[PDB]
């Protein structure tokens, strides 16, 4: 099981048409993760699903309900204190 | 005849604004600039062997440099640790959005030709012509990230760089995310921005006009939205006219992406000097490994090797502190590059000179080498004229202020209009509102506030 | 990405204890050793290896915690900045405060670090509405002083962008500017007059 990518050659990684969310990141466009018989699969990185936006002067889309959302973003503020 | 001269920094053509209380200037006229800015996102992944690095296909010197121990395991931790971000900051800055925008195959932009910023399928890899020129006004290495061993040894370029580098274990590690990728990026970031306005990065793609679109960035500005459809015709050519602007500014000018190819140069110069770095001696008999193993003794050897293991060491310790002083660097513009992302090219900014001079309307992502370039779209007033203005209005005796706008006076009659964009209006009670009385406000003046009702009285 | 600050803290001090194993070129690592062994003459050209490694041991280590703290400071101005304007106050940054149009912000101590709650508004369910940039009554042309122009099918009605709550189309809800000579994709619509009923009477 010998495959050739971008970022070089790759051995021990199953080529797998499918894109996926990138798992193990790899480099040059490549991912890899462990799946299935359970082998290291290796696959073009998924930039997300793609969505085409309908288009034209004369339409437009408002919101006619909504959902309050709480995300959670979690920042450092402070680190150890380390005096040696 | 041309020689050097010393000369006093000037500071910039001196102007002096006429400043008066009674005196405002209101734009009559204005233009869409679509400035360029240009910010690093990425630097070079650079993973540094330290046991090849240090000792050279040798085994003599590799079992000493194996009792300095984690040294070689905490640099690359380092590198690992800037290799890791630096996948990061692209994962910032270019993907704020999980769904990928494609523009659909009929355009109606309302004028704005926007050709030169979406990708073409011409090209092997979808780019802008944009996107086409960023990449070519930045130097890299050599196309592709494979260099076949062959290559280096079948044909030795005489001071080859990359070869060199890799001899000495001095490997470039790939970006997670590729160049045609950044392009779907930006596509689709840019994509969304046309068709749906800003809706895209608060929720769902909601699909609007882009007229307006435009309209609804003039009401973020201050400037009502009649000025648009009134200047459509005029505003879509001064913009088309600015993207042409910016082909001739990358293509004559190839200093413009300097920050970038900054950023190529310093990682190459630092790899390239951390392989001159080898020629030091380091207080040793000589630089060369195999000089010294053989000449002299191991046990004389190891007097002689370890000074260059301790320098060798020291230089990549001196390479791994410059990578990360440099990645901080590099993340605190990618940083910012992910805040112009969100907050200019998939909002509307009203952080004044945050997208650059002028009025902010929207900015367009545009994928270049180890970093972004936001094509920011600004309103800039054109022609102005002085304005003869008044804070308040003396009707029936009380003092009546704009709700929107200025009072102006022409020399005879006293208008109303909004202060970005000169737009006179019979001064009215639905335009102004009735606060306090005429003893208190300074600098007030007399004028007739018409009534839409008066008329209807009339009947 | 907290307990990444706990981690690299300890395995850079976890790191400095183990660099003491190192040689540096001496003899042995262990500092008795060479006193056990070595007159001072000949210590004193082991210790010095000992000490040039060891020092600059910690001089990377504090070189190390240098850049990292120019990091951990850089997301402290963040999250002190995300605790004002966005916590304090109301962010009109896009995606500052996360996705989603942002209500407030809501602080929670985390170790080493803050836990900002960020209430978005997202919205939900959409329908596609035929839309125009003005209206044509009597000649003159319409805009939305707040809002947008849309249409049902049969009557146009003005509603604000980001919520539908369609409204009849009256002067208080649009101004009169210029005329439907000029305006691209200008359509013909009544609006209404509410001072008109008044006449009737
Ligand atoms: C946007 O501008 C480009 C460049 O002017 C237009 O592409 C040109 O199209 C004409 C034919 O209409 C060709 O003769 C030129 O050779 C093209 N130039 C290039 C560089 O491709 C494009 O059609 C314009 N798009 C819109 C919608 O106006
Ligand atoms: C406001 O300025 C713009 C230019 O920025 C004027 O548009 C130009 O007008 C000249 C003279 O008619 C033309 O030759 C140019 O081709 C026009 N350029 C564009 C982009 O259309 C515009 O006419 C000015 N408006 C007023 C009221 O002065
Ligand atoms: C300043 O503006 C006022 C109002 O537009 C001008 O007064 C009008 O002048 C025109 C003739 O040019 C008349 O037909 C209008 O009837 C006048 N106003 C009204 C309400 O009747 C005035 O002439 C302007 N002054 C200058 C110096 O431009
Ligand atoms: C605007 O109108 C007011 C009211 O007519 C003027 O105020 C008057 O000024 C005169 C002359 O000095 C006095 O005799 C009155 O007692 C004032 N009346 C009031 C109600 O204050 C004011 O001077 C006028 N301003 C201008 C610039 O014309
Ligand atoms: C679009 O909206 C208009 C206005 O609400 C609808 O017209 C109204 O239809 C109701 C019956 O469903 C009548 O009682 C009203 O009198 C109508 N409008 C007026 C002002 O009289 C129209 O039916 C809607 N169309 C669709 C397809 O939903
Ligand atoms: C909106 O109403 C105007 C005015 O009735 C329409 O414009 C007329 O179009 C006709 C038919 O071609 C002409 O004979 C007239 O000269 C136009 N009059 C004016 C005042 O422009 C316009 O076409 C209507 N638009 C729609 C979409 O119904
Ligand atoms: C995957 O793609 C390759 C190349 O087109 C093709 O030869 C192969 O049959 C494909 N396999 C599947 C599972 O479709
Ligand atoms: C605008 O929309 C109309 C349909 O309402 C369509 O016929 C036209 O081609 C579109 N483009 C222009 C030029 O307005
Ligand atoms: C204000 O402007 C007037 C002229 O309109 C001028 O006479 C006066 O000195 C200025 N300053 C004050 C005190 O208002
Ligand atoms: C407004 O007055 C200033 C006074 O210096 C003058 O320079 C300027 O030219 C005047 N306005 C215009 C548009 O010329
Ligand atoms: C609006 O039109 C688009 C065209 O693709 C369609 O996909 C979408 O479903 C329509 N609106 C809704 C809410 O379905």
């Amino acid at each position: 099981n010998v495959f050739q990518t971008r970022a070089g050659c790759l051995i021990g990684a199953e080529h797998v048409n499918n894109s996926y969310e990138c798992d193990i990141p790899i480099g040059a466009g490549i991912c890899a993760s462990y799946q299935t018989s359970q082998s290291i699969i290796a696959y073009t990185m998924s930039l997300g699903a793609e969505n085409s936006v309908a288009y034209s002067n004369n339409s437009i889309a408002i919101p006619t309900n909504f959902t309050i959302s709480v995300t959670t973003e979690i920042l450092p503020v402070s680190m150890t204190k380390t005096s040696v | 005849s041309q020689s050097i001269i010393a000369y006093t920094m000037s500071l910039g053509a001196e102007n002096s604004v006429a400043y008066s209380n009674n005196s405002i200037a209101i734009p009559t006229n204005f233009t869409i600039s679509v400035t360029t800015e240009i910010l690093p996102v990425s630097m070079t992944k650079t993973s540094v062997d330290c046991t090849m690095y240090i000792c050279g296909d040798s085994t003599e010197c590799s079992n000493l440099l194996l009792q300095y121990g984690s040294f070689c395991t905490q640099l690359n931790r380092a590198l690992t640790g800037i290799a890791v971000e630096q996948d990061k900051n692209t994962q910032e800055v270019f993907a704020q959005v999980k769904q990928i925008y494609k523009t659909p195959p009929i355009k109606d932009f309302g004028g704005f030709n926007f050709s030169q910023i979406l990708p073409d399928p011409s090209k092997p890899s979808k780019r802008s012509f944009i996107e086409d020129l960023l990449f070519n006004k930045v130097t890299l290495a050599d196309a592709g990230f494979i260099k076949q061993y062959g290559d280096c040894l079948g044909d030795i370029a005489a001071r080859d760089l990359i070869c060199a580098q890799k001899f000495n274990g001095l490997t470039v590690l790939p970006p997670l995310l590729t160049d045609e990728m950044i392009a779907q990026y930006t596509s689709a970031l840019l994509a969304g921005t046309i068709t749906s306005g800003w809706t895209f990065g608060a929720g769902a793609a909601l699909q609007i006009p882009f007229a307006m679109q435009m309209a609804y960035r003039f009401n973020g500005i201050g400037v009502t939205q009649n000025v648009l459809y009134e200047n459509q015709k005029l505003i879509a050519n001064q913009f088309n006219s600015a993207i042409g602007k910016i082909q001739d500014s990358l293509s004559s000018t190839a200093s413009a992406l300097g920050k970038l190819q900054d950023v190529v140069n310093q990682n190459a110069q630092a790899l390239n000097t951390l392989v001159k770095q080898l020629s030091s001696n380091f207080g040793a008999i000589s630089s060369v490994l195999n000089d010294i193993l053989s000449r002299l003794d191991p046990p004389e050897a190891e007097v002689q090797i370890d000074r260059l293991i301790t320098g060798r060491l020291q230089s990549l310790q001196t390479y791994v502190t410059q990578q990360l002083i440099r990645a901080a660097e590099i993340r605190a513009s990618a940083n910012l590059a992910a805040t112009k992302m969100s907050e200019c090219v998939l909002g509307q900014s009203k952080r004044v000179d945050f997208c650059g001079k002028g009025y902010h309307l929207m900015s367009f992502p545009q994928s270049a080498p180890h970093g972004v370039v936001f094509l920011h779209v600004t309103y800039v007033p054109a022609q102005e004229k002085n304005f003869t203005t008044a804070p308040a209005i003396c009707h029936d005796g009380k003092a009546h202020f704009p709700r929107e706008g200025v009072f102006v006076s022409n020399g005879t009659h006293w208008f109303v209009t909004q202060r970005n964009f000169y737009e006179p209006q019979i001064i009215t009670t639905d335009n102004t509102f009735v606060s306090g009385n005429c003893d208190v406000v300074i600098g007030i003046v007399n004028n007739t506030v018409y009534d839409p009702l008066q008329p209807e009285l009339d009947s």
